[PDB]
């Protein structure tokens, strides 16, 4: 069981970024397009970037809504038609970089389709870059599978991590970032700050 | 206004044949970056052996530029780092991580032999060039030894450890009113961008390659602070340029400010990295569009200073280095290369031009009219 | 299935020993390394650094006891 | 095999630790699993737990056995920052220069480009060991020469401090540590530095020996290089021409083209990203606006039908008609026909319904079409420009699938028509022969010719209905597994347009 408590980021972010939280908007999740804040048009063909923006250093320590629908959390979990599930996009341990796909990074922190399983569960962390609730998992999930529920994500920018270790976490295989072989990451860092299941 | 212009095959202007003064040095092709490094001097030696067996010496003045002193390269930087740079060592770095470390000298500035002696006879040949500029004696330097413009005031990277294009360009202002800075490089002056953002008299355009790229900085909001408003214009472009797009996002707008600006003196760099086959480049050009801009700033008869940066094939930064060099004396090269001690390394086919890559062009002309529109609209207000 | 096969697993565990579905492309000429991670090699460049040259640079392969640049 | 009975023995130790045959086959189908490089490594290691748990020592053995700011860019600097002292600096210097605002920061090469920049490093590197053999060359000859003219009596006592009077002390140490072994280099330096006399001519002479014997090794990889670069950069010019080949030549794969319709079904229809408006019916839209470009094409599969290695002649004879077959039923040119309130009176739109196959042979054939409709726009323009062509590219491809002309020519022809218009029309052979033997595995197949003759009997009627569609998919997932992916086909005679959807 690989644990990583990971609390010296959030206080460093706490000591070093004063400023107040801001929602900068809402994120509607792509499969195969680069995000964006607009919702006109979206659309792009041309003869699988990830799906989180640039953000930049002047935007750390805010909150970016990100709404998920149903159809791709099916896609992605049984590993049909999803490029970023199948390249497994997923970097980090509780706190991710920009170029983790949003649905393997909820997957790795505990949420799981259905009906929440009936074992022994240790304290979930899903949303353990928010210190005040380490389990803000608000709504309830819908009791008959396939209904489609979407899902509201808010996801916390933090600054960048030294070093992003591979852990075996929920039949999650994650790629190592940070190591000494490696270069130092560019991208800013995220995590799951607060979810609220809508119907 | 951005307009469509073909690519025309360049001839000289035989109005001017000013003075050409090429500064060079046989020790600086010695210094060595490292083992896998792409940043060689040896470059430098490759041009000017071209130039010597090609028979361009019977036109231009060669020289030999005296090495600067730490006084010269204080009049920019700070006697702290520049003292650094003196001590340091490629043996006790060890005892200098710290100056390492706050100073960032070591991931992309590594420390070597003679690394001291390459900053100072670097600012020597810009120091020297400008010197002979502001005195009458010339009009042309031609400082293939310089080149180096991402330093910084109190930091160095990009391969760039001692800014000597700034220090030149103070000696042009030292009886100058007033100065001009051209870039080709397709990353960005941000270190002699930066050194005069407050103040009239130095102006600096860079057409750099933008977005996720090596300096990151000099978008086209860059336009001052203080008194030195709209007086550093920037046109970022993006991968895949060509040369007649390079001239149709160059001409005008160094035609609109020298109508608007009326520089007294320019200095141009020439960076060799935005070619054809470039290692760590990203465009498309050719030596004939390379060899455009400096021609096109030359024929507007103002006294140029041309240094000599970037290059990171040597086969593309020699042939157009050589290229540059034939066409500042108003005299357009045979095309053929001389054999000399680098024949072997000159392509299979031994000839002095090389073919442009096939590659695609990303810059979109409606793009390059809103990005000169702003450029003229911010231009306009002085 | 027992000899073939335990003689087949030793050889290729002492392959990769004293140096050596899609395989994915390699990463040469990029200055990014924000979605690009996915590729091959591409761990030593970055935005902050220029250099880019280091993904092609050349590997070795111990045959006769000595190395060769491959 | 010196470290292959040590494996043996450890294997059978497990084996007997096991004790179980079965649970013995069982690790025995593990191993054999991580032999197709099908199972990770921490997978190995936490299976193997279950197993050889038991035995620390032996788990143990096979664990270590397999391993204030103004502007967007620009920041201003406090008052506390703006002291860094500068002697040099005078009045001009203070006046003009700024010291309070710092700025603060916010493509696939070709293989060959790759292939080339390693050439030069390798030789430039050769180049600089040359060079620094002949600079301390030359610094040890200037020391033997200083050295044989002095005494003994300064010889016994000679000392050489380090930097041997150099401009830098570590050029020579280099070359020294490059021409001896890592282990002795430093034992040498120490050795000049302490005892000169003995040691400078010794080293010398070595150094001039390496010289040749270096110079003479790059003289003779120059010619390797020479081939090399001479067979190597003539490719390496075409970005787009390389690397569409390669394209092409990972695209027309059969999970390749339905994961096209699912992705964008799934992106834009399925989605509704924009949760407004009701999905599309269709996904692609086609055209077929000329005809003249069927003739030429049968000719082609003719030829590649006539020079095939593994065909018979009661094949091929079939063959040559079949393709007439689709032609004429599917776009109307030119039982005996076909071997040669929903009522709508006479209907334009028709629908095919269809497996995996047929759709893959109708996407073959728009992806040679289109690329064959993109240089009608330009084929007068290129006329225009080249005196400054349709018959002349037909006829050079001609020549490749009957083997008349080489594959290489066929690259270099197009480049001076085009040079950067058209780049998809360099592997027309294969996507054509791909093509040709999809058509067969539609015929050969009895599922698929189940479908044909449905499709041929729903396409024999003029008028269709509500309940006949149904009818038709019924039948045609009659002998249709549950688990295939549905796909369907509507063409329009109207428009000459051929739509597609995914189910
Ligand atoms: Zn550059």
């Amino acid at each position: 069981l690989p644990n990583v408590s990971s609390q010296s980021v959030l206080a460093f972010t706490e000591k070093h970024y004063p400023n107040k939280l801001k929602n900068l908007g809402t994120l509607y999740y792509n499969r195969f397009k680069e995000g964006s804040f607009d919702e006109d048009s979206t659309s792009y063909s041309d003869r699988p970037p990830p799906f989180l923006p640039a953000i930049g250093i002047q935007n750390i320590n805010n909150i970016a809504t990100l709404k998920i629908t149903y159809e791709d959390i099916q896609a992605s979990f049984n590993n049909i038609e999803s490029p970023r599930k199948r390249n497994n996009e997923i970097w980090g341990c509780d706190i991710y970089s920009d170029d983790s796909d949003p649905i393997l990074v909820l997957r790795h922190c505990g949420f799981k389709i259905g009906a929440p399983s009936g074992g022994s569960f240790h304290k979930l962390r899903r949303t353990p870059v928010n210190v005040t609730n380490q389990d803000n998992v608000t709504g309830n999930l819908p009791l008959l599978e396939g209904t489609p529920f979407d899902l509201e994500v808010e996801l916390l920018f933090l600054p960048t991590l030294q070093k992003y270790p591979s852990v075996k976490r929920f039949d999650i295989t994650s790629r190592e970032w940070g190591s000494e072989a490696t270069v130092i990451h560019d991208g800013l860092s995220y995590g799951i700050y607060s979810i609220v299941i809508k119907q | 206004v951005y307009e469509a212009t073909p690519f025309d095959p360049i001839t000289v202007k035989p109005s001017d044949k000013r003075r050409v003064a090429y500064f060079y040095d046989a020790d600086v092709g010695n210094y060595a970056y490292g083992a896998g490094h792409p940043m060689k001097p040896h470059r430098i030696r490759m041009a000017h052996s071209l130039i010597m067996n090609y028979g361009l010496y019977k036109k231009m003045e060669i020289y030999r530029a005296k090495p600067a002193t730490k006084q010269e390269m204080c009049q920019f930087h700070t006697d702290e780092y520049i003292d650094f740079l003196s001590r340091v060592t490629p043996d006790n770095l060890e005892m200098f991580k710290r100056e390492s470390v706050k100073f960032n000298v070591g991931d992309d500035c590594p420390v070597f032999d003679g690394l001291y002696e390459y900053c100072s006879i670097s600012g020597g040949g810009s120091m020297e060039g400008a010197a002979r500029l502001n005195r009458g004696k010339c009009d042309v330097a031609v400082n293939y030894a310089g080149g180096l413009h991402h330093a910084k005031k109190s930091e160095a990277s990009g391969f760039c450890y001692l800014n000597d294009i700034v220090l030149g360009i103070i000696e042009l202002l030292r009886y100058h009113p007033r100065v001009l800075y051209i870039d080709i490089d397709v990353h960005h002056g941000d270190g002699v961008e930066e050194a005069f953002y407050t103040t009239d008299r130095v102006m600096t355009c860079s057409f750099h390659k933008y977005g996720e790229f090596f300096p990151g900085t000099g978008e086209l909001r860059d336009i001052g602070v203080g008194a030195g408003k709209n007086y550093a214009v920037n046109v970022p472009l993006r991968d895949g340029i060509d040369d007649a797009t390079y001239r149709s996002v160059f001409e005008p707008v160094i035609k609109k400010i020298m109508e608007w600006y009326q520089p007294s003196a320019v200095v141009l760099q020439c960076g060799g990295d935005s070619l054809s086959g470039d290692r760590l480049g990203c465009f498309n050009l050719s030596m004939e569009g390379h060899a455009n801009c400096v021609n096109y700033v030359k024929s507007f008869g103002i006294p140029m200073m041309v240094v000599g940066g970037g290059g990171y094939t040597m086969r593309n930064v020699a042939r157009t280095w050589c290229f540059e060099t034939g066409l500042l004396n108003n005299v357009v090269l045979d095309k053929d290369l001389p054999y000399n001690e680098y024949y072997e390394y000159y392509g299979p086919d031994y000839k002095l031009s090389v073919r442009p890559s096939n590659m695609f062009n990303v810059n979109t002309p409606e793009y390059l009219d809103k990005v000169m529109t702003n450029i003229f609209a911010n231009l306009e207000n002085t | 299935n027992e000899s073939n096969i335990i003689s087949t697993f030793t050889r290729r565990i002492i392959k990769e020993k004293s140096g050596n579905k899609l395989i994915y492309p390699e990463a040469t000429g990029i200055s990014s390394n924000r979605g690009n991670k996915l590729l091959q090699r591409s761990e030593v460049v970055t935005r902050r650094d220029l250099n880019n040259s280091k993904p092609m640079i050349e590997q070795t392969v111990f045959y006769n006891g000595s190395e060769h640049r491959l | 095999n010196i470290s292959l009975n040590e494996e043996v023995t450890f294997f059978e130790k497990a084996k007997r630790y096991i004790g179980n045959k079965h649970l013995y086959t069982e690790f025995l189908k593990i191993l054999n699993l991580y032999s197709q490089d099908i199972l990770d490594l921490d997978d190995l290691v936490e299976k193997v737990d279950f197993y050889l748990g038991s035995n620390k020592e032996l788990f143990t053995w096979f664990k270590n056995f397999v391993g204030e700011a103004f502007g967007p860019s620009y920041k201003r600097l406090p008052k506390s920052d703006t002291f860094m002292p500068c002697s040099g600096r005078d009045d001009m210097c203070w006046e003009v220069l700024n010291d309070e605002w710092v700025g603060h920061p916010v493509h696939r090469k070709n293989q060959y480009e790759e292939t080339l920049f390693k050439i030069e490093e390798e030789r430039h590197e050769y180049d600089f060991y040359i060079e620094s053999n002949l600079r301390t060359i030359q610094c040890l000859e200037t020391i033997v020469n200083k050295i044989e003219n002095m005494t003994e009596n300064e010889k016994a006592n000679f000392k050489l401090p380090p930097g041997l009077g150099h401009t830098s002390m570590t050029i020579y140490k280099k070359v020294i540590r490059k021409v001896y072994d890592k282990e002795r280099g430093f034992e040498i330096i120490d050795a000049l530095h302490e005892h000169p006399a003995v040691t400078a001519p010794v080293v010398l002479k070595r150094l001039k020996q390496k010289d040749e014997e270096w110079r003479r090794a790059q003289r003779e990889w120059n010619k390797v290089w020479r081939e090399l670069e001479q067979k190597v950069f003539f490719k390496s010019l075409d970005h787009l021409g390389l690397t569409f080949k390669q394209a092409d030549k990972k695209l027309l794969t059969t999970k390749q083209l339905i994961s096209e319709i699912s992705s964008i079904k799934v992106d834009q229809t399925n989605k509704k990203i924009h949760w407004l408006t009701p999905k599309p019916k269709s996904q692609l839209d086609f055209d077929f606006p000329d005809k003249n470009i069927f003739y030429d094409i049968l000719c082609l599969a003719d030829t590649f039908i006539t020079h095939t290695t593994a065909y018979s002649n009661p094949d091929k004879e079939r063959l040559k008609d079949l393709l007439k077959y689709f032609i004429s039923l599917f776009f109307s040119i030119s039982l005996l026909d076909i071997l040669h309130q929903g009522i709508i009176q006479n209907r334009s739109i028709f629908n095919l319904f269809a497996n995996t196959n047929i759709y893959i042979f109708f996407r073959h054939w728009t992806t040679i079409y289109e690329r064959l409709l993109e240089i009608k726009q330009m084929n007068e323009r290129v006329t225009k420009e080249i005196n400054t062509a349709y018959k002349q590219v037909l006829r050079l491809s001609r020549r490749l699938i009957n083997g008349d002309l080489e594959h290489q020519w066929f690259e270099e022809s197009l480049r001076q028509a085009y040079n950067n218009k058209a780049f998809k029309l360099y592997t027309i052979d294969k996507v054509t022969q791909s093509l040709v033997k999809h058509a067969h595995t539609l015929m050969t197949d009895a599922k698929t010719a189940e479908i044909m003759a449905l499709f041929v009997k729903d396409r024999n009627a003029s008028t269709t209905s509500a309940k006949d569609q149904i009818i038709y998919r019924l039948q045609v997932r009659s002998h249709m597994s549950n688990t295939e992916n549905m796909f369907r086909i509507e063409f329009d005679k109207r428009t000459l347009h051929v739509s597609i959807q995914y189910i």
